């Protein structure tokens, strides 16, 4: 199993 | 991170989030290792197997993070990459055999008291402090069982004889990897999981006081599993490669 | 640097220790 994905794509805040 | 703490501010000032403009969503961590230089696992970036290629354009690099969401204001830094450098053996077919790659900052990166590089080992370090029993430091926004932290964790984990690595899994391990985690009969647990690829395995000199770079997360078998161990690319073994590129390319 | 790497400005720079490092110090036997 690779580290491959933190995810989210949900609660980030705008760069 | 599984079983670790949250890092303390300024703990651990290499770590670098690498993170998809759009959609926006963290790819995996990395490690500042001068000002205009970043390392990470060559399975971030380039992985056919899940359709994974990303170039330049694809990225931003934030520097200075603590907490995995915010845009933290007047602390972190962001950038842009100039180049991508993937080690040209590295084996995504049937092991991440070299998994690692350098990546060039477009413009150099200012120190602060949150932003400051790692060494990277000499022979010497790694032939006294890569040893089995000898714990080391990885830090790491991924999940947390095999979930998604607020802030940047921290677990220290023993490093483990070779033999014991091999016996755990049915892959095929080679001279440029190692494997770190307490035995089941320790009683202590702690992993990196999904999400902390490419982070920093680190030692701390006895001799000179410094923080050094021994491995970068690579791979695993689910997380904290009871007889199992995470996989890091031993960095020390591929540095005539790192040379190579920073000399050819930059500094 | 890479003159000055490994010494974080917050504590080796200021001579304070993280709350776990001599977890790590100490394994070194």
């Amino acid at each position: 199993d690779p580290x491959g994905g933190g995810g989210g794509n949900g609660d980030f805040e705008e760069i | 991170i599984v079983e670790g703490s949250d890092a303390e501010i300024g703990m651990s000032p290499w770590q670098v989030m690498l993170f998809r403009k759009s959609p926006q969503e963290l790819l995996c961590g990395a490690s500042l290792i001068s000002d205009r230089w970043v390392l990470t696992a060559a399975h971030c970036l380039l992985y056919p197997p899940w359709d994974k290629n990303f170039t330049e354009n694809d990225l931003l690099v934030r520097i200075g993070k603590h907490s995995r969401t915010r845009y933290e204001r007047n602390i972190e830094k962001i950038s842009m990459l100039e180049k991508i450098y993937i080690h040209p053996r590295y084996n995504w077919r049937e092991n991440l055999d070299r998994d690692i790659a350098l990546m060039k900052l477009k413009k150099p990166v200012a120190f602060s008291d949150y932003i400051h590089p790692v060494c990277l080992p000499d022979r010497e370090t790694a032939a006294s402090l890569l040893q089995a029993g000898y714990k080391g430091r990885v830090t790491g926004w991924g999940n947390l069982k095999e979930g998604q932290p607020s802030v940047l964790q921290v677990v220290n984990l023993p490093i483990v004889e070779r033999p014991v690595c091999k016996d755990s899994t049915r892959i095929r391990i080679t001279d440029n990897m190692f494997c770190a985690g307490y035995k089941p009969d320790e009683g202590k647990r702690g992993d990196a999981c999904e999400g902390d690829s490419g982070g920093p395995f680190v030692m701390k000199s006895p001799f000179n006081n410094r923080w050094y770079q021994m491995g970068i997360v690579s791979w695993g078998e689910g997380c904290d599993r009871d007889g199992k161990y995470g996989f890091y690319t031993h960095v020390f073994r591929l540095k005539k490669w790192i040379q190579k590129v920073i000399d050819q390319f930059g500094e | 640097g890479e003159a000055d790497c490994g010494l974080r400005p917050l504590f080796e720079k200021k001579s304070l220790e993280d709350k776990t490092e001599r977890e790590l110090l100490e394994s070194y036997i």
